[PDB]
């Protein structure tokens, strides 16, 4: 037979298996980006959705 | 003698900085006549001629 959920009995369980990242997940390489704006306002195309 | 290049150019004399003109690029250029608006600055210069 499989084994019994622990959530699904009603039995307190003092060992389970937790997963775990192996080390921190803020590296502190946040993204960061290249903005580069419209060259002309009067040219940009609101147009077509 | 030793001429090295006889180019055809539109005469300062005539076309004077009274006029507004500068014709030391090989064109006419006369600032702030017309000039595009929604550009960055130095976007303007091609107007100029």
């Amino acid at each position: 037979q499989v084994g019994i959920p622990k959530l699904e009995v009603d039995h307190i369980s003092f060992s389970n298996v937790v997963s775990m990242m192996t080390a921190n997940i803020r590296t502190g390489d946040d993204m960061a980006v290249e903005r580069v704006n419209p060259d002309d306002v009067r040219a940009i195309n609101i147009r077509n959705a | 003698y030793g001429a090295a290049v006889v180019n055809i150019d539109l005469n300062r004399d005539f076309f004077d900085t009274a006029t507004g003109i500068d014709l030391t690029k090989g064109i006419p250029l006369v600032q702030d006549l017309l000039v595009p608006i929604g550009v960055t600055a130095g976007a303007e210069q091609s107007a100029e001629y």
